[PDB]
């Protein structure tokens, strides 16, 4: 049963939409996606959704 | 907050405080942007002129930065009578400036969100609002994990309309619950070691109730209206 975007998300760090049969991640605003199209990496500092340590 | 913890440093930082002219608490809000709020609507007939702060862990005590509202975007159906639709975007004359204890909750796109956030165990509620129904507001933000409740067990706990704009939280019968003061507050889920904003404090009947849940806004119904309200 569970393909694409229902098998761990996708494999994607954020946003997982199935587009042509195949896995496409996203990033929330302020982050952009790594090379490997999975991983999010924020632009600058404070990025949302993170706890802050400094 | 009934029941749940302390936001130790850093761990509650989206979290914002609607402030009285007595400099008092009277409603959450959730850190969108450097230059937007999300509360509830049902938060701006709770006051008159009103300020929002940022960066408070121990009211007490002294992060924190006190902004002045430009705009107040409430949404047009609004209405006590039902509590639909009970959300509302503040517009700061001054950016919030991010720091230790002072950032932004990710929005989701929707289907993702309600596929994968919405599906997850739990939600993490927060606020200074009270520690159990008659006490009085709490000096320190906390916290506390909200199990997601089915639609279905939630209608027929509730004495009111559960509409599709709202979802339910918390517990059937654990003192664990959000109360008065955390309205318009923050909801998110996390994923990934990722916090994302999920619903807003809207109301309950009464504060960790038997047979009783909380009711929160449901934000992926409005994330078109969220990113309207921040072009302008
Ligand atoms: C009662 S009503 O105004 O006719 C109405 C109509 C339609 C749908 C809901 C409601 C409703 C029902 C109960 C409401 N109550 C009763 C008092 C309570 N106020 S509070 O400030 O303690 C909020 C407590 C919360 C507990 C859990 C969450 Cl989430 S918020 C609260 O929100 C309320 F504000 C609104």
């Amino acid at each position: 049963t569970r393909k694409l975007c229902s098998l761990d998300n996708g494999d994607c760090d954020q946003f997982c939409h199935e587009e042509q049969n195949s896995v496409v991640c996203s990033c929330a605003r302020g982050y952009t996606l790594a090379d490997n199209g999975k991983a999010c990496i924020p632009t600058g500092p404070y990025p949302c959704g993170k706890q802050t340590l400094e | 907050i009934v029941g749940g913890q302390e936001c130790k440093d850093g761990e509650c930082p989206w979290q914002a405080l609607l402030i009285n002219e007595e400099n008092e608490g009277f409603c959450g809000g959730t850190i969108l942007s450097e230059f937007y709020i999300l509360t509830a609507a049902h938060c701006l007939y709770q006051a008159k002129r009103f300020k929002v702060r940022v960066g408070d862990r121990n009211t007490e005590q002294e992060g924190e930065a006190v902004h002045e509202v430009e705009v107040v975007i409430k949404h047009n159906r609004f209405t006590k009578e039902t509590y639909d639709f009970d959300i509302a975007v503040l517009r700061l004359k001054t950016p919030i400036t991010f720091r230790m204890n002072v950032a932004p909750a990710c929005l989701p796109e929707r289907d993702w969100a309600e596929s994968t956030l919405m599906t997850q165990k739990t939600g993490i509620v927060s606020g200074f609002g009270r520690t159990h129904e008659k006490g009085r507001q709490s000096t320190r933000l906390k916290m506390l994990e909200v199990p997601y409740v089915d639609r279905n067990s939630c209608k027929l706990s509730s004495s009111f309309i559960i509409t599709q704009n709202m979802f339910c939280a918390g517990y059937d019968t654990k003192q664990e619950d959000a109360c008065q003061g955390d309205s318009g507050g923050p909801h998110v889920t996390r994923f990934k070691d990722t916090y994302f904003v999920t619903g807003i404090v809207s109301w309950g009947e009464g504060c960790a109730r038997k047979g009783k849940y909380g009711i929160y806004t449901k934000v992926t119904a409005f994330l078109k209206w969220i990113d309207r309200s921040m072009k302008t």
